[PDB]
């Protein structure tokens, strides 16, 4: 899982 | 610089009926940093309260973002992990270190009485420590203005942990924020200290309590506890909100200012 800044 | 935008979640910090904290990475840098993440299906005023904290006692806040219900609120990580942690069951921690850590919450919640903010849910599981065992106020979801405009705004909504709460919240329909904060970080002194909690609630129902204002300190926790800081904790835990000591005036206390802890 991941996320965008 | 591609990538940079791009943090992988590597680890849960914390779940609950709310969502998720994760420990995000950046792919680039590698810096670390906790991401909250809230379903959408409250975070309007946390995130508003949380773009005015700028302290070096308080977790940053470094911005949100959201992709249709699900809300992504960044801020600073903190390695060391709950104060919570570093308080052994029924025995606390050493004098010393308790002193550092209470100095350093006195100074996170003076800095936010200062910009009218009170957090209202003081207790050790929400005092974060960082690499270099640093304090860090965290968790602003049931903070709120009590000053604004240099105009105080007395509180009625009952929020908080029951054993950190101050017996006014309970009794009265309205009082002032600033006490109850002050307690709050009574209690958390008594528990770094006596490694155990002194009542379920602040009542004249409650056995514990009615000993402490008949003050029976030869009984836990309070006999664990040093007569210098014990001293102070009859200044904090005063029912009377009106006659609880101030920060200012803990800031003057014996034990306060009692050298204790060598440098690291
Ligand atoms: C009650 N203990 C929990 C421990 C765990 O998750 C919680 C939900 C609580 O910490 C306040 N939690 C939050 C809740 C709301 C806003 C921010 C945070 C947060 C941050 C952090 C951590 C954290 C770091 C290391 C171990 C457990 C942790 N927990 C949190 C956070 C963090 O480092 N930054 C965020 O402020």
């Amino acid at each position: 899982a991941s996320v965008s800044a | 610089v591609p990538f940079v935008e791009d943090w992988d979640l590597v680890q849960t910090l914390g779940e609950g009926a709310y969502g998720e904290v994760q420990l995000a990475v950046n792919r680039v840098t590698e810096e670390a940093v906790a991401v909250k993440i809230v379903d959408m299906k409250n975070i309007k005023k946390e995130i508003c309260i949380n773009k005015m904290l700028n302290h070096e006692n308080v977790v940053k806040f470094y911005g949100h973002r959201r992709e249709g219900n699900i809300q992504y609120l960044f801020l600073e990580y903190c390695s060391g992990g709950e104060l919570f942690d570093r308080i052994e069951p029924d025995i606390g921690m050493p004098e010393p270190d308790a002193q550092r850590f209470f100095h350093q919450l006195m100074a996170g919640v003076v800095y936010l009485h200062g910009i009218g903010i009170t957090h209202r849910d003081i207790k050790p599981e929400n005092l974060l420590l960082d690499e270099r065992d640093n304090l860090k106020i965290s968790d602003f979801g049931l903070a709120t203005v009590f000053r604004y405009n240099n105009r105080e705004r007395l509180l009625n909504k009952m929020c908080g942990t029951l054993p950190y709460v101050a017996p006014e919240l309970l009794k009265r329909r309205e009082f002032h924020a600033e006490p109850v904060d002050v307690w709050s970080c009574g209690i958390v002194l008594t528990a770094m200290l006596a490694g155990e909690l002194p009542w379920d609630q602040p009542s004249d129902s409650c056995q514990e309590y009615s000993d402490w204002k008949e003050k029976k300190t030869y009984l836990n926790p309070w006999k664990k506890i040093d007569s210098a800081p014990l001293a102070l904790l009859h200044k904090i835990l005063v029912e009377n909100p009106s006659a609880r000591i101030t920060i200012p005036d803990i800031k003057k206390d014996r034990w306060y200012n009692k050298p204790l802890k060598k440098g690291a």
